[PDB]
């Protein structure tokens, strides 16, 4: 029965699933930070 | 130096379809993924070295 629990749940393992979640997030928004501009006239040094 | 976009890169043949009104091509972050020749107005990919 223990195959059944973990087959017919997908959410079973949600508690592990989260920190590879949160570091693809921590990833994915450190990678999209740099298109900002943080108040200069572009985000990109070649052209600046 | 494209049209005056300045950068550092390997350019390799494109094989994504390009819309006869489009110009450049853009990765996450804006980045400069593709860019055609203003020349021979053909397709070339951006990576960096
Ligand atoms: C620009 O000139 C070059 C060489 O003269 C030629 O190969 C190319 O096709 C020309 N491009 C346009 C858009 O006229």
């Amino acid at each position: 029965k223990i195959q059944d629990s973990l087959s017919s749940t997908p959410s079973a393992l949600g508690k592990l699933q989260d920190v590879v979640n949160h570091n693809a997030q921590a990833l994915n928004t450190l990678v999209k930070q740099l298109s900002s501009k943080f108040g200069a006239i572009s985000s990109v040094l070649n052209d600046i | 130096n494209f049209n005056g976009l300045t950068g550092t890169g390997v350019l390799t043949e494109s094989n994504k379809k390009f819309l006869p009104f489009q110009q450049f091509g853009r990765d996450i972050a804006d980045t400069t993924d593709a860019v055609r020749d203003p020349q021979t107005l053909e397709i070339l990919d951006i990576t960096p070295c």
